[PDB]
């Protein structure tokens, strides 16, 4: 009966190993959606940089599932906050997910 | 904020296929004033870039930043000097660093190889020696092998400086007791400036 | 700041006939900043002036107040910690610096000698070699003698680090190749700490 | 009902983090044995220097105990085993026990 299902945005917690003033890597794992497309935005249009939104890969389920992370300092992962953005046209579905630490 | 020069290993400039580079090191650059910048000078000339290549990193409560630079094989063995220069705006002044080959005429290195004592081969284990002298620079690589494959339980001591001004050192295979015996060969490649095509090498074997 | 600690020579420690010494070393102290005072102590005890005697300065523009310490070859050996404890004004605070021997069971070195190679009899001069091996801690003197006399030109490569946790070396004496056609015999002389009277000597000739 | 009873070896420990080149001082504690006498030796006969046997105390119990002491090196804390053998002659109690860091 479905003609479109809303994605469920879970966070890919930056990595407990951390330290040094050193790189580390977050995200949005955007899961189990259909139809194509899902725009991935980062703080709402503010950090655009080192960004890599991949390509959705169509599961043996047949629902969609795209990966959005983003390189940030391993410094900066305290103080600012990390916000993703999915917005999935078809299905009208918006579901912004905080990308803080475990 | 420190910066340490770092040259090209041995075998590098030795070989066309391999890749030379040295490699400017900044650390101890506050999280305040993370901005550095490098300026490269091969006999002083460059300020104007070069190949180059920084990337940036964080630690202990500090930065760090590595800057490379590609060099020529016989740039660096026809003495060319390097300069590095940070440049930093929680610094007095910039600070620069310079390297290159020790300056003197190259000597061919001497390899010979030494079978073991005859009062060693009565432990297990034996040594197979292999001297090389009056070299010069100290720039040098030594390896063993003893069929088409390295052997890998051996030794180098660091270069010395010998009465000539010129370098020596010895490398220690240490092979079963069992195996020297067995008739089998082994043999030391060094590798130099002052060696033909960069190499040589010596045999030693039981017979 | 600048301070800095030495260990004794290992042959000192090793022969009652010399004396052990540790080396405090402080560099770059300041023209209006003099007065270096010092402090030693050794497994906590003596913080009052002990067997010391430091003094010289002069360098690039600054000073270098060395201190040192008569040590006893036992106290060493057996692995009692010397404290330096300096103290200056233009000193944020009283830096220090602790040493002793390195730790870990001793082990007797092997000393074996080798001839030229057949390779080098084409020189108007030879190599005498003097491996050692198996020993530790590192602290070692090699030296070389002919017929009772000493012998200068010979040249030792510092200790390195086996796989086993032990350290070698090679000592390399230089020689005409007359002499040991003559068929002199050498001897190469090692001082460690695990030698039975800390002492050994190899010889070799043709 | 019993004329005799054996002493307990529990040993006082130097420390384990030990190193520099001081003394340390360890031993082990023989408690509430009776009767007098208990003979104290250490490493069965080889390590005599620096050894203090402390005289034997009446506990408000009647139960004797006393403390068996030795110098040596704060650096052959890990190499010297130091084997303390109480030998009790009265209840025929031989109990070694190794001293040793915790």
């Amino acid at each position: 009966p479905a003609s479109t299902k809303g994605p469920s945005v879970f966070p890919l917690a930056p990595s407990s190993k951390s330290t040094s003033g050193g790189t580390a890597a977050l995200g949005c794992l955007v899961k189990d959606y259909f139809p194509e497309p899902v725009t991935v935005s980062w703080n709402s249009g503010a950090l655009t940089s080192g960004v890599h939104t991949f390509p959705a890969v169509l599961q043996s389920s047949g629902l969609y599932s795209l990966s959005s992370v983003v390189t940030v300092p391993s410094s900066s992962l305290g103080t600012q906050t990390y916000i993703c953005n999915v917005n999935h046209k078809p299905s009208n579905t918006k579901v912004d997910k905080k990308v803080e630490p475990k | 904020p420190s910066v340490f020069l770092f040259p090209p290993k041995p075998k590098d400039t030795l070989m066309i296929s391999r890749t030379p580079e040295v490699t400017c090191v900044v650390v101890d650059v506050s999280h305040e004033d993370p901005q550095v910048k490098f300026n490269w000078y091969v006999d002083g000339v460059q300020v104007h870039n070069a190949k180059t290549k920084p990337r940036e990193q964080q630690y202990n409560s500090t930065y760090r930043v590595v800057s490379v630079l590609t060099v020529l094989h016989q740039n660096w063995l026809d003495g060319k000097e390097y300069k590095c220069k940070v440049s930093n705006k929680a610094l007095p002044a910039p600070i620069e660093k310079t390297i290159s080959k020790a300056k003197g005429q190259p000597r061919e290195p001497q390899v010979y190889t030494l079978p073991p004592s005859r009062e060693e081969m009565t432990k297990n284990q034996v040594s197979l020696t292999c001297l090389v002298k009056g070299f010069y620079p100290s720039d040098i690589a030594v390896e063993w092998e003893s069929n088409g494959q390295p052997e890998n339980n051996y030794k180098t001591t660091p270069p010395v400086l010998d009465s000539d001004g010129s370098f020596f050192l010895y490398s220690k295979l240490t092979v079963d007791k069992s195996r020297w015996q067995q008739g089998n060969v082994f043999s030391c490649s060094v590798m130099h400036e002052a060696l033909h095509n960069h190499y040589t090498q010596k045999s030693l074997s039981l017979s």
